[PDB]
């Protein structure tokens, strides 16, 4: 009788960062 | 020039922090275009520039200066670089379905962090090959063996990172495991456990007043619920979402619990709010354009006027169904 949805929450998702205010880094 | 490549880079940066990909955009082309010697910035930028594309869906462009960045990674002996750089353009391969290649990408992260004793970018890698495999197995029609093959591999995964953000203490980073780590148990079928791993994301959300995250495990909850033939606490949990839900600016979030709760009754034999949650829906599905949607509501809507012979307003939902089915034909 139902048509159920295919929706559920998936948690955030990341990304690398760098940053040019890591130039004093060895 | 009137502004220096660092200059710029950094105005780029900040714009994106701000929530502004487009405006950043700009500012790290032009700090390309000015260029610098320093192979390090560059390889900050071309970073940055590539998952602001990413963001701003420009897959293709995200993969292009990720590659870039990993180039010249290597080149100058960035071990922590390069592993980033790798888990970016696994990232960026997920997203445009080539799993394959994106957990290569994500186990070199893996890898290189591993090497470099790095538990962060470790645990962050774990997370990103869960991920990968999630998605996997959904893209092979979620029992066929690839799927339940893939998902098992995400399980694992995600239990890795768990482990892993439990010795480092990040309780933020366990709630985001404990929910992807649900919502895999639960296209698994695995539902008491999807219940477990959602309980302790909605502890964690509540923990950090995170409103969004408390939202999102009511739903998980909800939906883990059905399955387990307990509507009625299935009901009680899409309504803590609708609460949350009915006030956000993206309407797409209560239209889905409003269909939700309208089955969920359906489901109870109450058909008269099955009614109610189910025109909430139609509303919102028809003020996005959503004609898939549009077409599943006025199903619903006519099933449950059927049920309580009101064949006035089936038949006005039959009509509409029809001429949508034909539409999406």
């Amino acid at each position: 009788q139902l048509l159920h949805s295919d929706h559920m929450e998936m948690e955030p998702e990341t990304m690398e960062t760098k940053s040019v205010t890591d130039y004093f880094s060895k | 020039m009137e502004a220096s490549c660092l200059e710029l880079a950094l105005e780029g940066e900040r714009l994106c922090k701000s929530g502004d990909c487009r405006a950043g955009v700009s500012f790290f082309e032009a700090a390309v275009q000015v260029g610098t010697e320093d192979l390090k910035t560059l390889s900050a930028i071309y970073s940055q520039l590539g998952n602001a594309y990413f963001y701003l869906h420009d897959y293709a462009k995200a993969l292009e200066y990720h590659h870039h960045d990993l180039t010249l990674a290597r080149t100058i002996g960035d071990q922590l670089g390069e592993a980033k750089a790798s888990g970016n353009l696994g990232n960026t391969l997920k997203v445009l379905g080539n799993f394959d290649e994106a957990i290569v990408c994500c186990q070199r992260h893996l890898d290189i962090s591993r090497e470099l004793n790095d538990k962060v970018g470790e645990a962050r890698a774990l997370y990103n090959l869960g991920n990968v495999y999630h998605a996997k197995g959904k893209s092979f029609g979620c029992f066929p063996e690839e799927v339940r093959d893939a998902l098992q591999a995400a399980v694992d995964f995600y239990e890795e990172n768990l482990s892993l953000v439990t010795a480092l203490g990040d309780r933020a980073a366990q709630g985001r495991a404990f929910g992807n780590l649900g919502n895999t148990h639960y296209l698994l079928g695995n539902f008491r456990d999807a219940v477990i791993a959602h309980e302790q994301r909605l502890l964690i959300a509540k923990e950090f007043g995170d409103k969004a995250a408390e939202r999102r495990a009511y739903s998980n909850l909800g939906n883990a619920y059905i399955f387990l033939g307990e509507f009625e606490t299935a009901s009680e949990y899409y309504k803590k979402t609708l609460l949350l839900a009915r006030q956000l600016k993206d309407r797409a979030v209560e239209a889905q619990s409003c269909y939700s709760l309208g089955n969920t009754y359906t489901l109870l034999q109450d058909y008269e709010k099955a009614i109610d949650y189910h025109l909430k829906h139609l509303a919102i599905a028809q003020e996005l354009n959503d004609r898939i949607g549009e077409g599943r509501a006025c199903w619903s809507l006519g099933n449950a006027y059927t049920a309580l012979g009101n064949h006035d307003q089936a038949m006005h939902f039959a009509e509409k169904h029809l001429e949508i089915s034909r539409e999406v034909g």
